[PDB]
RNA sequence: UGACUGCUCCCUAGCAUGCUACUACCG
RNA sequence: GCGGUAGUAGCAUGCUAGGGAGCAG
C-alpha cells in the first residue's frame, strides 16, 4: 500500500502546536512519516520516489544540525553510532518484508 | 509555486490575526475566516492574490497593533 | 579507561607476567602469575563498561535537557517570530497592489475598512498630508490598491465637508488635515 | 531559564535554591557559593528531588543523575553518578564556566539581613553590573521587610478627618508620616473593590485626603507592593568628551537674564554627562529653560 | 554492608590467615588459609546478597502504601466536591409549582421534558436574523408555551447590550447578529 | 474544550530464559 | 582427571510497566 503524497507533504509542513515548527526538538516525527511513505519509491511516477528521498535527506540535515548546533555553544560531543540507520533505505525496507519482528 | 507561496503566507497571515485577539468581534473573525478559506481553495492566482489583499486591509487597518515601519526596516518588507 | 588504579595494576601484572613467560619458566610459577592477574584483569574489564555506560548516559541527559529549554524559550517569542516571518514572505511574494498598500500605510495612509472587491461598496481612507494627497488623489479619480476610484466625499478632523477645489498647495495649510476620502470602484 | 552569571562569565540555567533574587550562579559559582555558605539547595530547569512517590530529600550533595531522573541517599537507587562532585554542579554549561577569585561577593553581602552598611560600602567597592545586582537586591529586601508589617482598616467610621482604626494580629507598625502611602482594597465578599488613597499620621483617628472618600464598613488600607523586574541597561554610560559640535541645531540669540549660561551651553556642546552639587537655586530653576531656548 | 553479622568473623579469619602467610609458615597453613577465606567468602556471599533482596522488597512496599494513601485522600475530596454540587443545586427547585403539577400526577411520575415547560422562571430564546425576530419576539411581551413572557433584556454575540429601539429593518446588517433574548413569566414565577 | 478502537516506531526501568567468561566448594 | 553447586561480569531473547510520537476508521 502507498499513500497520497499530498498527504504526506501536507502533514510535513502544517503542524498544530508551534514546538514542532523546530525539527530537532522531534527527529521521530519525520521517521514515522517516511515509514509511512516508503512504498512510493516503486510508483513508474518520479516525483512520489523523490518524496521518500527528500525525507531522508531532511532526516541526515536535522541529525547534523542537532550534532554540530549542540557542540558550539556547549562543548558536549556527540557520537553517530548506529544512528546513521535512519537515513539508509534498510531500515524501511524490513517494515514490508514478512518476517515477524518486536 | 506562486500559488502555495500565497497559500503559505495567508495561513501565517491569519495565526497573526488571531495573535491579536481579533475573535473577539464576530463579523470581522468571520469574514477573515471565510477569505482564509477561500484561498486555500482556489484554483487560479488572480482570485487568491485579491482575497489576499482584501485579508491584509484588516491587519493595515488596525493602528496600534503592530509597527508597519519597524517591521519594514529590519530588512524586512519593503 | 587508561585513568583507574585498576589498569595500573592490570598492567602491571601484565608486565611482570608476560616478562616472567618470555625468560622461561616453570608451571607453577605461571600459575601463580595467572591467579594473580585474572582478578586484576576482570577489576578492569568491569569498568572499562560501567565507565562507557555512565558517559553514554550523562550525554543523553544533557541532550535532553537542552531539547527542554529550547522548547520553553520557542514557546514564548511567538508573536515576533510570526510577525517577522509574515513580513518576510510578504516582501518574497513580491505583488504590485501589496507593496502599494504596504507603502501606503509606511507612509501614513491607511484604510479604515475591509477593501471590497465588488463594482460597488464604499471604501474609506485616512490621507494625513498634503503630499500624499499629491501623489494619489488628483482629479477626482483615486488610486488605491492598483486600481482605480471616483471621490465622492471628503471629511476633516472637524467633520466638515470641504469640495475638491478647495484643496491647493497653500490653499491648503488652514485646515484639519486627516481627512477622510470616501470613494467606489470604478469599472 | 538561561540566564547570565557574568563575574564568571558563564551562561547559566542553575539558581541558588534558597536566596535573595533566585540568584545565577554557575557550575563552580554555585559549588563555592554552597560550600562558603549553607545554601543546600538549588534550582534548574527541572528542581532537583527524589522522584520517587512519597521521598524526600531537600540537599543535592548526595542526589543522583539516574534514568532520565533524580534520586537520592536514604532511598537509593544508585545507578548513577552523583549531582554534586568534582568541583561543580552538573548542569548545562559545565565545560564553557570559569569561575570566581573574590569567592565571597555573595558570601558576604547576600547572606546579611541586607541592612548593614557594610551591604552599601561592598556596592560601591564593585563593578557596574555587580552594583546593579547590589542596587535589585536593595530594592528587593526594601520591599522584602516592608511586606512585614500591619494592614490599617476602618471597620466602623466616622467623621471624615477624626475616624477610628484598629490594625491587625501581632505584627509592628512602620513609622507613622505620610511616607508609607495606606492605599489598600475593599472586599465584598471575595473579590477587591475601589478604595482609594489615603495615609494614616494622627490618632479617634486623624487622616488627611489624598482624595474625599466615603468610607464603608470594613476598608482596609496598606501597600500591596510587587518585585522590580530585572533591568537590561546600565545606569550610567562611560565618559566620552565629543569630538566637535557635529550634530548640533545651534541658535544665535545668546541668553541674558542668566549671568552663568553661556559657557555651560559651549559644555553641553561637548559634555557627554553632568552632575552637579546644588541645594535649591543652583540652575534647576532656570538652567533647564535656558538648554530648552 | 559493612556491619553485616558474619563481617566480624569473616575479616577476623581474613586477618590472622594473613598474618600466618606474612609468617613464611609450611604449606599446610596456607592450605588452611585458603579453605578457610573461600568458605568465609562463600558464606559471606549469601548474607551479602539477602539483605539487598529484602531492602528492595521493603522499598516496593512502602512506595505502594503510599499511592494507595494518595488516591484514598483523592477519593474523599471528590466525594465532598460531589455532594456540594448537588447540595447547591437543589437550592432552585421553586418547590411549590413543583409540588403543584406533581401532585397532580395520577401516580408521581411525570415526563423530564415538561418540567422547565411548565415550571421554569426564565426564558432564553436565541435569533437567527430579523425576519424570525419580528415573528416570535415582536414588540415587549409575547406569548410562548401558553404562558405570557416580558423581556428583560436582549444581547448580541459579543454580550453586549442592544436596546430594542435600534433592532429595526434598516439597522439589522450592524449587530452581530445571534441575539439572546431574556425574559420573565408574568403573574406567574418571576 | 480533547471520544471509542486498531497498528507501528523510539527511550528508560523491572522480570524470566539462554550464551560466554572469572573465581570458589564438592565429589 | 571430569562433573555439579554459589556468587560476579558482558551479550542476546520475549513479556510487563512508564513516557514521547505517527497513521487509519
Ligand atoms: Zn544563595
Ligand atoms: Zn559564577
Ligand atoms: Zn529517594
Amino acid at each position: 500500500p502507498y499513500p497520497d503524497p499530498s498527504r504526506i507533504l501536507g502533514a510535513g509542513c502544517f503542524v498544530d502546536d508551534i514546538v514542532k515548527t523546530d525539527g530537532t526538538l522531534m527527529i521521530e516525527r519525520f521517521v514515522s512519516l517516511a515509514i509511512d511513505a516508503y512504498p512510493l519509491t516503486k510508483h513508474p511516477n518520479q516525483e512520489y520516489a523523490d518524496v521518500f528521498h527528500l525525507y531522508l535527506q531532511y532526516i541526515r540535515k536535522l541529525h547534523d544540525e542537532l550534532t554540530g548546533h549542540m557542540l558550539d555553544m556547549y562543548s558536549v560531543m556527540l557520537t553517530n553510532d548506529n544512528t546513521s540507520r535512519y537515513w539508509e533505505p534498510e531500515f524501511y525496507e524490513a517494515m514490508y518484508t514478512p518476517h515477524t519482528v518486536l | 509555486s506562486k500559488m502555495s507561496d500565497v497559500k503559505c503566507t495567508s495561513v501565517v497571515l491569519l495565526s497573526v490575526l488571531q495573535q491579536l485577539r481579533v475573535e473577539s468581534s464576530s463579523k470581522l473573525w468571520a469574514q477573515c475566516v471565510q477569505l482564509h478559506n477561500d484561498i486555500l481553495l482556489a484554483k487560479d492566482t488572480t482570485e487568491a492574490f485579491e482575497k489576499m489583499v482584501s485579508l491584509l486591509s484588516v491587519l493595515l487597518s488596525m493602528q496600534g497593533a503592530v509597527d508597519i515601519n519597524k517591521l519594514c526596516e529590519e530588512m524586512l518588507d519593503n | 579507561f587508561s585513568s583507574l588504579p585498576s589498569y595500573a595494576a592490570f598492567a602491571t601484572a601484565q608486565e611482570a607476567y608476560e616478562q616472567a613467560v618470555a625468560n622461561g619458566d616453570s608451571e607453577v610459577v605461571l600459575k601463580k602469575l595467572k591467579k594473580s592477574l585474572n582478578v586484576a584483569k576482570s577489576e578492569f574489564d568491569r569498568d572499562a563498561a560501567m565507565q562507557r555506560k555512565l558517559e553514554k548516559m550523562a550525554d543523553q541527559a544533557m541532550t535532553q535537557m537542552y531539547k527542554q529549554a529550547r522548547s520553553e524559550d520557542k514557546r514564548a517569542k511567538v508573536t515576533s517570530a510570526m510577525q517577522t516571518m509574515l513580513f518576510t514572505m510578504l516582501r518574497k511574494l513580491d505583488n504590485d497592489a501589496l507593496n502599494n498598500i504596504i507603502n501606503n500605510a509606511r507612509d501614513g495612509c491607511v484604510p479604515l475598512n475591509i477593501i471590497p472587491l465588488t463594482t460597488a461598496a464604499k471604501l474609506m481612507v485616512v490621507i494625513p498630508d498634503y503630499n500624499t494627497y499629491k501623489n494619489t488623489c488628483d482629479g477626482t479619480t483615486f488610486t488605491y490598491a492598483s486600481a482605480l476610484w471616483e471621490i465622492q466625499q471628503v471629511v476633516d478632523a472637524d467633520s466638515k465637508i470641504v469640495q475638491l477645489s478647495e484643496i491647493s498647495m497653500d490653499n491648503s495649510p488652514n485646515l484639519a488635515w486627516p481627512l477622510i476620502v470616501t470613494a467606489l470602484r470604478a469599472n | 531559564a538561561v540566564g547570565a552569571c557574568v563575574l564568571c562569565n558563564s551562561q547559566t540555567s542553575l539558581r541558588c535554591g534558597a536566596c535573595i533574587r533566585r540568584p545565577f550562579l554557575c557550575c563552580k559559582c554555585c559549588y563555592d557559593h554552597v560550600i562558603s555558605t549553607s545554601h543546600k539547595l538549588v534550582l534548574s530547569v527541572n528542581p532537583y528531588v527524589c522522584n520517587a512517590p512519597g521521598c524526600d530529600v531537600t540537599d543535592v550533595t548526595q542526589l543522583y543523575l539516574g534514568g532520565m531522573s533524580y534520586y537520592c541517599k536514604s532511598h537509593k537507587p544508585p545507578i548513577s553518578f552523583p549531582l554534586c562532585a568534582n568541583g561543580q554542579v552538573f548542569g548545562l554549561y559545565k565545560n564553557t564556566c570559569v569561575g570566581s577569585d573574590n569567592v565571597t561577593d555573595f558570601n558576604a553581602i547576600a547572606t546579611c539581613d541586607w541592612t548593614n552598611a557594610g551591604d552599601y560600602i561592598l556596592a560601591n567597592t564593585c563593578t557596574e553590573r555587580l552594583k546593579l545586582f547590589a542596587a535589585e537586591t536593595l530594592k528587593a529586601t526594601e520591599e522584602t521587610f516592608k511586606l512585614s508589617y500591619g494592614i490599617a482598616t476602618v471597620r466602623e467610621v466616622l467623621s471624615d478627618r477624626e475616624l477610628h482604626l484598629s490594625w491587625e494580629v501581632g505584627k509592628p507598625r512602620p513609622p507613622l508620616n505620610r511616607n508609607y502611602v495606606f492605599t489598600g482594597y475593599r472586599v465584598t465578599k471575595n473579590s477587591k473593590v475601589q478604595i482609594g488613597e489615603y495615609t494614616f499620621e494622627k490618632g479617634a483617628v486623624v487622616y488627611r485626603g489624598t482624595t474625599t472618600y466615603k468610607l464603608n464598613v470594613g476598608d482596609y488600607f496598606v501597600l500591596t507592593s510587587h518585585t522590580v523586574m530585572p533591568l537590561s541597561a546600565p545606569t550610567l554610560v562611560p565618559q566620552e568628551h565629543y569630538v566637535r559640535i557635529t550634530g548640533l541645531y545651534p541658535t544665535l540669540n545668546i541668553s541674558d537674564e542668566f549671568s552663568s549660561n553661556v559657557a555651560n551651553y559651549q559644555k553641553v556642546g561637548m559634555q557627554k554627562y553632568s552632575t552637579l552639587q546644588g541645594p535649591p537655586g543652583t540652575g534647576k530653576s532656570h538652567f533647564a529653560i535656558g538648554l530648552a531656548l
